[PDB]
RNA sequence: CGAGCUGGAGAUACGCUUUGACUCGGGGAUGUCCGAAUGGGGAAACCCACCUCGUAAGAGGUAUCCGCAAGGAUGGGAACUCAGGGAACUGAAACAUCUCAGUACCUGAAGGAGAAGAAAGAGAAUUCGAUUCCGUUAGUAGCGGCGAGCGAACCCGGAUCAGCCCAAUCAAGCCGAAGUGGCUGGAAAGCUACACCUCAGAAGGUGAGAGUCCUGUAGGCGAACGAGAGGUCGUUGUUCGUGAAACGAUGACUGAAUCCGCGCGGACCACCGCGCAAGGCUAAAUACUCCCAGUGACCGAUAGCGCAUAGUACCGUGAGGGAAAGGUGAAAAGAACCCCGGGAGGGGAGUGAAAGAGAACCUGAAACCGUGGACUUACAAGCAGUCAUGGCACCUUAUGCG
RNA sequence: GUAGGGGAGCGUUCAGUCCGCGGAGAAGCCAUACCGGAAGGAGUGGUGGAGCCGACUGAAGUGCGGAUGCCGGCAUGAGUAACGAUAAAAGAAGUGAGAAUCUUCUUCGCCGUAAGGACAAGGGUUCCUGGGGAAGGGUCGUCCGCCCAGGGAAAGUCGGGACCUAAGGUGAGGCCGAACGGCGCAGCCGAUGGACAGCAGGUCAAGAUUCCUGCACCGAUCAUGUGGAGUGAUGGAGGG
């Protein structure tokens, strides 16, 4: 359901310094549309979103010993909000 | 000089892809010859 | 817990169990990305109650229409 | 053209080839200062001396 | 291969029994069964004992410490031991009450 | 079943389990997207819609062909089966008929088999009685540039038996006999002294080789669910190559009798015999072996499958081709700690029966590279040996035949 | 005594049977002056660490120097040729276990319709940060396009799609053909073309007509007003 489609939070010095504006980003199921992010997030955290933003990631291609294998493609997603609303279980961060 | 392989996505699935295949008996008749040496790749769009 | 609880409750509580869960399971994977997660087991756990959830309503839907 | 050898060159020949490659060990004298030792006219890599001293620690 | 397999994963004792040692170097002592693996077959008994290297690590401590502790070993050199004869003894399988299986000898029972 | 479990994975943490977990057996629920793909499109696994319900979330439907409907079909399957189509190399010591061979290959349809089948027959006894398969007849009768070479059938003996209708017990599992002491050894199964069970001495595991230590075997028990017409031309089939060519089989043209009638019996006629075409189904014996189990004067790492697993790496645009790979130890007790070095590597120590097993770990031959020692070689022409003698050296089948 | 014929045997695996060895140590490997008419066979010692000899009998994937044979390992050529454009380097300084090769400074030299910059095709994380140094780098590396980890890519307006048609590919119906199949009108797919609304700046270590700032634009749906009778397709014409 909704919350299915959040898989995390993006972690970095990137990310931080954008909630910091008022700016939020999350991984999301590659196969999201942008309304049903938006929607998403707004029932999640009962926020009205102004502006977002997507992009699909290809995963690294990484090697274990002789096993050469892809991880999961990803998406991800950044959201603005109005009025400085502010979203705790990530603000403090 | 200019070599004989010119990559070209398009081209190669257009042409050694896995439509192309099952669009012929003959490539249908690929198809099922390969499954069964157990190929990895069973067709050009498994890269 | 999987037999007793569940079969007790109407179809409708089973949608808001089922959501609660759902969410539950976001606010560990947010935490667990973050670190620590210091209870992984509740994950599969909370995994589990979804799954036995699912089956009742679906089980019982299809008893009720014996 | 394009020569080649005729024929494997024996291990003992070979080796009769190779009579020449001792390699020469230095002559080495030992700083009148510091005392390791150096090459004659160069500066003792010890110390740093050459009859005062010139190149650093 | 595993070994397990020759045993039909079945252990031939349960955990917490006593144990007397049959065969190698740990003849005839005797113990609390503190971790059995029936896949494995193999067996933990306070009497085998050795001398373990936690080297490098820093944890746990810096320097690297030695440790001493017990180490399992194969089914076939475990047996449950009879309060009379006290010795290696085999087991019937009998009845009591109310269904529950147990374990005799040639004079019940452990 | 009854105490462990948390996959190969061996790794930390979280934890689950006698309210019965894990595993095994048996049914259901869920089952994204692609693929016959089937809403439409598409460069497979992605893009775009429409309809009904629904509060939205979501759910369901939207291909073509047979049919009124119900329902059926499409796709896949190593070999095996039948059918439509159908090679050449090669053999004829050249070649064309012939042969390879109705083999290879292609396509089709179908099943766990399939085909075939219920005499207008085979046949010569006025005998036999659906078909298939095995033996045999038999390399016989025949065929044949009568060359190469090709090659039946009847009888007889077996395997399995069948002929009916239409058109006027196995799949989880449980129970299950009998030994101890001393000795060698790191370790007991081996040795040794007495001892026992056997409807059970098949087999594997246990520190070396165990009937009586473990799992088992003989034997017994065992489930709610589970499973059992004629003709003519052109041709061809069987031994059937125009032969004197019957018979079946159709492509073309043409086309009769229905019981005193019809079809055959190897041109053709009479006679004498066997037969009821043009309407359908049919199990069984037979074939195969992807899969499963047992076995082996089969293989044990260049062998055996290509793989101790991989159709991977790698090569190729593609079709397609395609590897090498194995071993510490009984047990990780996988070497704390010290020394040189950035490390790599090593020397100690400690463990071990053995590190003469240390993770570039069973044995570890030969080529090939080196260190050390013996006797030797700087006036020498050489397939490098062989014979004879002298010198030095050495003494475990060795003071002589060395 | 060559082709060839004949005769008696040696050795190898597997198999049956008999004998029998083996941790006080098997097979295999290694040395050797002994034995036999030869294939060959024993004695002792060193190695090794778990299986095996002798005898009779049976069956073979049964004996190698050749085949420009096959797989594999290692030699020779040899410390030889070469180190991939003759655009060119020098010093200081730093770092570091180690520097001609890395970092900084100062110069020098070489390209400059290019050897500079920006797209496409292709490639696929090679980008940025921090670390690493076995191999890859034709030397060396402390460095790297290599190895490890973590970050990084943001669109109503750029390009594609939810619009269009070309060649071409398809294609119900329909036309042919032993089979699989070949054609085929409309329709449909198909950019390399038609159509179409956003500019100027700023800045992550790494994005920018996407994010942030500044001010525009486009269609769509609704509300308030201007409404106050037309709206104009799946066909026509103009136009493109
Ligand atoms: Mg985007
Ligand atoms: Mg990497
Ligand atoms: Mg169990
Ligand atoms: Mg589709
Ligand atoms: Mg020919
Ligand atoms: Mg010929
Ligand atoms: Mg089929
Ligand atoms: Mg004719
Ligand atoms: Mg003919
Ligand atoms: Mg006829
Ligand atoms: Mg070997
Ligand atoms: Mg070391
Ligand atoms: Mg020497
Ligand atoms: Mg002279
Ligand atoms: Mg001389
Ligand atoms: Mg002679
Ligand atoms: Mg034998
Ligand atoms: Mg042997
Ligand atoms: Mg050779
Ligand atoms: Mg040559
Ligand atoms: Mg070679
Ligand atoms: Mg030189
Ligand atoms: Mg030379
Ligand atoms: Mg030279
Ligand atoms: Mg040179
Ligand atoms: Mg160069
Ligand atoms: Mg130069
Ligand atoms: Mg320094
Ligand atoms: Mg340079
Ligand atoms: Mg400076
Ligand atoms: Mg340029
Ligand atoms: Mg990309
Ligand atoms: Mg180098
Ligand atoms: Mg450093
Ligand atoms: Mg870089
Ligand atoms: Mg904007
Ligand atoms: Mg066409
Ligand atoms: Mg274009
Ligand atoms: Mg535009
Ligand atoms: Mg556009």
């Amino acid at each position: 359901s909704h919350y299915d489609i959040l898989q995390a939070p993006v972690i970095s010095e990137k990310a931080y310094s954008a909630m910091e504006r008022g700016v939020y980003s999350f991984w999301v199921s590659p196969k999201a549309t942008k309304t049903e992010i938006k929607d998403a997030i707004q029932q999640a955290f009962g926020v009205r979103v102004i502006g977002i933003s997507t992009m699909n990631v290809p995963g690294k291609r990484k090697r274990v010993g002789r096993f050469i294998g892809q991880r999961n493609d990803r998406k991800k997603a950044i959201v603005r909000l109005a009025e400085g609303q502010s979203i705790e279980a990530l603000a403090g961060q | 000089m200019k070599r004989t392989y010119q990559p070209n996505n398009r081209k190669r699935a257009k042409t050694h892809g896995f439509r192309a295949r099952m669009k012929t008996k003959s490539g249908r008749n690929i198809l099922a010859r390969r499954r069964a040496k157990g190929r990895h790749q069973l067709t050009v769009s498994d890269e | 817990m999987k037999p007793s609880e569940m079969r007790n409750l109407q179809a409708t509580d089973f949608a808001k169990e089922i959501d609660a869960r759902k969410k539950e399971l976001m606010e560990l994977r947010f935490q667990a990305a973050a670190g620590q997660l210091a209870q992984p087991h509740r994950v599969r756990q909370l995994r589990r109650e979804v799954a036995q959830l699912n089956t009742v309503k679906a089980e019982l839907a299809r008893k009720g229409e014996q | 053209k394009h020569p080649v050898p005729k024929k494997k060159t024996s291990k003992s020949k070979r080796d009769m080839r190779r009579s020449h490659h001792a390699l020469t060990a230095p002559n080495l004298t030992e700083c009148p200062q510091c005392h390791g030792k150096k090459l004659s006219h160069h500066i003792c890599p010890n110390c740093g001396y050459y009859d005062g001293r010139q190149v650093l620690a | 291969p595993s070994a397990g397999s020759h045993h039909n994963d079945k252990l031939h004792f349960k955990k917490g029994d006593t144990v007397i040692v049959l065969s190698g170097k740990h003849k005839g002592q005797t113990g609390k069964v503190l971790l059995a693996l029936p896949r494995d077959q193999k067996v933990v008994v306070e009497g085998v004992n050795v001398i373990t290297k936690n080297v490098k690590p820093s944890m746990t401590n810096p320097q690297g410490g030695q440790e001493q502790r017990e180490l399992a070993l194969h089914a076939s050199k475990v047996a449950l031991v009879d309060p009379e004869t006290g010795k290696a003894t085999r087991v019937r399988k009998q009845i009591v009450d109310g269904k529950k299986v147990r374990v005799a000898v040639a004079s019940g029972k452990t």
